[PDB]
RNA sequence: GAGGACCGAACCGACUAAUGUUGAAAAAUUAGCGGAUGACUUGUGGCUGGGGGUGAAAGGCCAAUCAAACCGGGAGAUAG
RNA sequence: CAGGUGGUCAGGUAGAGAAUACCAAGGCGCUUGAGAGAACUCGGGUGAAGGAACUAGGCAAAAUGGUGCCGUAACUUCGG
RNA sequence: UUCCUUGUCGGGUAAGUUCCGACCUGCACGAAUGGCGUAAUGAUGGCCAGGCUGUCUCCACCCGAGACUCAGUGAAAUUG
RNA sequence: GAUGUCGGCUCAUCACAUCCUGGGGCUGAAGUAGGUCCCAAGGGUAUGGCUGUUCGCCAUUUAAAGUGGUACGCGAGCUGGGUUUAGAACGUCGUGAGACAGUUCGGUCCCUAUCUGCCGUGGGCGCUGGAGAACUGAGGGGGGCUGCUCCUAGUACGAGAGGACCGGAGUGGACGCAUCACUGGUGUUCGGGUUGUCAUGCCAAUGGCACUGCCCGGUAGCUAAAUGCGGAAGAGAUAAGUGCUGAAAGCAUCUAAGCACGAAACUUGCCCCGAGAUGAGUUCUCCCUGACCCUUUAAGGGUCCUGAAGGAACGUUGAAGACGACGACGUUGAUAGGCCGGGUGUGUAAGCGCAGCGAUGCGUUGAGCUAACCGGUACUAAUGAACCGUGAGGCUUAACCU
């Protein structure tokens, strides 16, 4: 059974999801839209968007949660600077997905996921 | 090639001696 | 285990009753490109619902 | 919760110190023995010149347990061990004198008011 | 006697005067809107057909919607019926509360039990598992033996095997009525019920003693 | 469940009164034995709190006549008619379950003081 | 500063369990296990040949073959 | 092709160490992937109360585990 | 090494066809195809105890690799 | 040109020659408790010591610890202790190679399921216009066990000792169903402590790796050892048995005619599945009211116009789920994510200040962070469409209206 809980494992241990959306948080933050597999992109949403409420309200404190989790100055820079002032009247849902097509490779199904003003 | 494993070994092929 | 005689051509088409692939039915058309594309999909230049999604 | 191969400690002074569960009376397949359980019992450790001696096979009741007692309101009563009070096999009335330790209410039954009676509190 | 309609709530506790703590489930009985009336005339049996809750108009469908527009009745959540006894007797429209079971002692809960997916026959039927160490080959929680030799060559139905768990109608019997609040449209049942929560229930009063 | 938090409003005691980890507490409990209705006093140290509304409850352990005692006490049930704070300890965890393990001198809870 | 001494990696082995058994592998993998300055171990070259060799001896080994190797011949042995 | 294959080189921090953990120089991510999160199998983690009652048998697991000092029985071939 | 045989007596256990000590009625021990002892040693056989535990009572949950679905490639034993 | 062996485990299923519970007749049956026979197969029917053992002996229970069949049920379900390969030894036999249902120590157990069977879960067509619900119940399955205490009553019975039937009330054991409010387990997605090392320029603060490095707590969900419920009562027809009336046979006689009792067995009652029940049932509601041509003139074929109720597909997902299926929602919108407010858990963050030589302590401060929970909120994604499904539904007869 799976009653009522919340996450994806995608075939991956516990380490290496955490790994994956890490570097997969920097490289939303830095390009503004990135593609990637559907079901990765919605578990993208849950990563990424605590971190642009944290980055609303400047301190040393919050930089140095928001250094924790993404470990990339330029990211924490840019989320301070840039998005957290761009985002400041939004009530959450800081992003958008469009489904593409299929992956060649492998037929996965392929979705765009972008910052909402970009 | 050589015969199957369990049809050398003598515990499976030796039941009604 | 392993069968004990061989299944015949008709056994082997009904069990393949089921294979068949489905078609997509609903193909839209983009209201202002005016092409076609899988629904709730953008389409293969960029548009979604009207408005250029993907400069690409 | 006790079972057959639980070891118990002695809540009197008939000389036994160590007892062993070797039966939980009282039905078919019967698995546990609560507080208030009467059990059969063989014995373990004794004193010198104690009343009982090494190796008898007696009854006993359960008094204290580790696993605890639920009160009608939610409520629990644990201890950090099991703890038994010797009774003779056929009058099933207390050996010893004495009782060490609180017991709780549910020996509140006509069977064990000498133990009530002797205990230095009751829960 | 007729039942009701509920929707299970939740479980909670009632505190009792003399410190006994009564778990209870707590069911949320609106008014059941009689919507049909069953006779031996017409339709060969004597029942009502209850309905109850809202439905939103663009998703009742047209032949539901004239169901309810004939009966006068707003569109509910679905449609249940109950066997009436002999000496009672309703009329379409006529709305049911739960003060029914002001003075009723014990109620019967029927609803749908939670569902466990395919559960094997360890879950599913208290199978004993066979031995953790001691030689075991790759058979640790599997079924065993299922039949006897050549006589009679076959498996029997009914077999104990694993499949699908949960997930269907399950009867609770006997439960006792803690208390009828007709003000908040609740009653509370001492026990546990089938089903999660949120899950329609049917309860009504028991038929044994 | 806004149903359930109301229904649950109705029954809370209103009087309980604040206590943390390690605090000495002395909670009095009716007691029936037979016909009248009597307290009695079980002193301890709080182990352990459960914070869930009309579900919680509290730990609480004694050394009585040589064997320790842990009794598990429902914050709002009417059995419970009182609870005072004899004195405030200083720990740094929220669960004491360590102290089973200590005796004597070793599980002595230093005072608060603040 | 002795020792077929002691604990223990490389190195040499193979006591137990699980896996695998149309295997990743015609004998392995994982986790533990034994010896570990010696009757030790290893590279290169050499010698012993089939009723023969060699064997701290199990009828063991002698090119995935061993109560008598492999190849060719007698040979289309004989087969109630 | 999870096997086998002789020699030389031999950095840092902790360590007795060529063990072990993390790293340098350097080299790789093992030539099918994407989802889901059933039984069952495999490899592990934790477990109320009990504690060998399991079983052919404590098999397998769990536990013990270092250094310095105190202390250490029968028996003995006087070394243990 | 003893068939009868789970000999009999004692010990250990609540209960001991095993184990230890004895007896001798040795079917069918016995003196270099050695007898009887024996300290140390043994991945050696049997038995007991302490510690420890999912071995069990009686299983529950969790983390991964398969199993399941999708796209690609694509076997096998067997078979009137 | 192979049908794997004893015992154990797991899972069973039948018979009745009945071990318990149920109903009776006789007793050398006062009562309690028995003995023996008849009826009855609904349910139930031990845990351990020794031993490879089945068996047996023993210990302690139980209402009782049934007897048999099923390849002495069950190894394409597990084991491999015994037996029954190759090594080695004892006793004995043999000159010897060797042998011994004599003993002893060691010793490879393969199979990805085509068919039938069984357990679950869908697709197609049918049910005669199409569609959406709610039903009826032919038929099938599940369940059925029992102890002790108290009252009746120290009554009946008995010299005493002892000690009831019938009836009622309570509380257990084992088994089953549901559930998660409580007590707990788990909780590698939450908080903290801490060891070694590497990095972020360094300090401070953090992160990676070491089995989740090791530990300590713990949310939701799942769950038992937790806690609710169940087995019935009653009815019908009976078994053994007991009768009433009553001839054959002036009497007697339960039987021949007639009438009445009588058990956990049977049929119901209770729970669940169920119209593919092809004998394919019923009720309510919803929708479609156009032309034309042709031949082989018929339940015929085609063309144009039209496309309804509804369905599916797609999308956001679920206490539902292997996949299908099932449930909710798609802007006239709380379906999911985020966000806002709470709760819960952890346990007094960072920065700064103060005290101390320093580790460290104190203040700001029950602070900061907080997963799956609760109450809200259109910020993001759930699109205008298109697709399938038609256009009044055969013949015969009867009864009514014309
Ligand atoms: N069963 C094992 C060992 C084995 C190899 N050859 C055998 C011949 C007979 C018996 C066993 C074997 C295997 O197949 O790898
Ligand atoms: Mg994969
Ligand atoms: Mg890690
Ligand atoms: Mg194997
Ligand atoms: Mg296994
Ligand atoms: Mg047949
Ligand atoms: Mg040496
Ligand atoms: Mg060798
Ligand atoms: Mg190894
Ligand atoms: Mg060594
Ligand atoms: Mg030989
Ligand atoms: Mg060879
Ligand atoms: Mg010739
Ligand atoms: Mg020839
Ligand atoms: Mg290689
Ligand atoms: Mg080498
Ligand atoms: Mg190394
Ligand atoms: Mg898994
Ligand atoms: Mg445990
Ligand atoms: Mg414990
Ligand atoms: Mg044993
Ligand atoms: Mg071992
Ligand atoms: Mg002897
Ligand atoms: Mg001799
Ligand atoms: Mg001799
Ligand atoms: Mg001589
Ligand atoms: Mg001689
Ligand atoms: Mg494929
Ligand atoms: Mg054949
Ligand atoms: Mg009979
Ligand atoms: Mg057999
Ligand atoms: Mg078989
Ligand atoms: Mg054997
Ligand atoms: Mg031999
Ligand atoms: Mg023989
Ligand atoms: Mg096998
Ligand atoms: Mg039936
Ligand atoms: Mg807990
Ligand atoms: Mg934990
Ligand atoms: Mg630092």
């Amino acid at each position: 059974m799976r009653h009522r809980k919340s996450g994806r494992q995608l075939n991956r241990n516990s380490s290496h999801r955490q790994a994956m959306f890490r570097n997969m948080a920097g490289s939303l933050v830095r390009h503004e839209i990135i593609k990637t597999t559907l079901p990765k992109a919605k578990e993208l949403r849950r990563v990424v968007e605590p971190l642009i409420t944290l980055a609303k309200t400047d301190s040393v404190a919050n930089r140095r949660l928001a250094f924790a989790r993404t470990r990339d100055n330029e990211i924490v820079a840019k989320l301070f600077n840039e998005l957290g002032p761009r985002f400041a009247s939004r009530a959450g849902g800081y992003t958008r997905i469009l489904k593409c097509g299929f992956r060649a490779g492998d037929n996965a199904p392929m979705a765009y996921i972008e910052l909402v003003d970009r | 090639v050589t015969s199957k494993w369990f049809n050398i070994d003598n515990k499976i092929v030796d039941h009604r001696p | 285990a392993v069968q004990q005689n061989k299944p015949t051509r008709s056994k082997r088409g009904m069990r393949r009753s089921h294979d068949a692939l489905t078609a997509v039915t609903s193909l839209s058309v983009d209201k202002t490109s005016g092409e076609k594309h899988l629904r709730h999909h953008i389409t293969a230049d960029g548009y979604y619902r009207g408005r250029k999604v993907i400069a690409k | 919760m006790i079972q057959e191969q639980t070891m118990l400690n002695v809540a009197d002074n008939s000389g036994a110190r160590r007892v062993m569960c070797i039966k939980v009376l009282g039905g078919s397949h019967r698995r546990y023995a609560g507080v208030g359980d009467i059990i059969k019992i063989t014995i373990k450790e004794a004193i010198p010149r104690g009343k009982v001696k090494k190796g008898d096979v007696l009854k006993a009741v359960v008094v204290r347990t580790k696993k605890g007692v639920r009160r009608p309101d939610g409520s629990v009563i644990r201890f950090d061990g099991n703890a038994c009070v010797l009774l003779n096999n056929n009058s099933e009335q207390p050996i010893g004198t004495r009782i060490f330790g609180p017991v709780t209410r549910e020996l509140r039954s006509e069977k064990f008011m000498k133990i009530i009676s002797l205990a230095p509190e009751v829960l | 006697m007729i039942g009701l309609v509920g929707k299970k709530v939740g479980m909670t506790r009632i505190f009792t005067e003399d410190g006994v703590s009564i778990p209870v489930t707590v069911i949320e009985v609106e008014a059941n809107r009689v919507t049909q009336v069953k006779d031996l005339a017409n339709d060969g049996y004597r029942a009502i057909q209850v309905t109850t809750g809202a439905k939103k108009a663009n998703r009742v469908t047209k032949p539901e919607a004239g169901h309810f527009a004939k009966a006068g009745v707003e569109a509910g959540r679905g449609l249940w019926e109950f066997r009436l006894a002999e000496g009672e007797e309703f009329t379409v429209g006529q709305s049911i509360s739960v003060e029914l079971f002001a003075d009723v002692k014990k109620v019967d809960v029927t609803g749908t039990s939670k569902g466990k997916g395919f559960a094997g026959t360890v879950k599913r039927w208290n199978f004993r598992t066979q031995d953790a160490t001691h030689g075991n080959s790759l058979s640790h929680r599997v079924p065993g033996s299922i039949g006897q030799n050549q006589t009679p060559g076959k498996v029997f139905k009914g077999k104990k095997m694993a499949g699908q768990m949960g997930n269907e109608r399950v009867t609770v019997q006997s439960l006792d009525v803690v208390r009828v609040d007709a003000e908040r449209n609740l009653l509370l049942v001492k026990g546990a019920v089938p089903g999660a929560t949120g899950s329609d229930l049917i309860v009504k009063p028991a038929v044994k003693a | 469940s806004n149903i359930i938090k109301q229904l649950e409003q109705e029954q809370m005691k209103q009087d309980v009164p604040s206590f943390r980890p390690g605090d000495t507490v002395e909670v009095k409990v009716w007691v029936v034995e037979g016909s009248k209705k009597r307290l009695q006093a079980f002193e301890g140290v709080v182990i352990a709190i459960r914070n869930r509304g009309l579900h919680s409850a509290f730990t609480v352990r004694k050394i009585s006549n040589g064997e320790g005692v842990e009794r598990v006490f429902q914050t709002h049930s009417p059995v419970v008619d009182s609870i005072s704070v004899k004195r405030r300890g200083a720990v740094r965890k929220a669960k004491l379950y360590y102290l089973r393990e200590r005796t004597g001198k070793a599980a002595r809870i230093k005072e608060r003081l603040n």
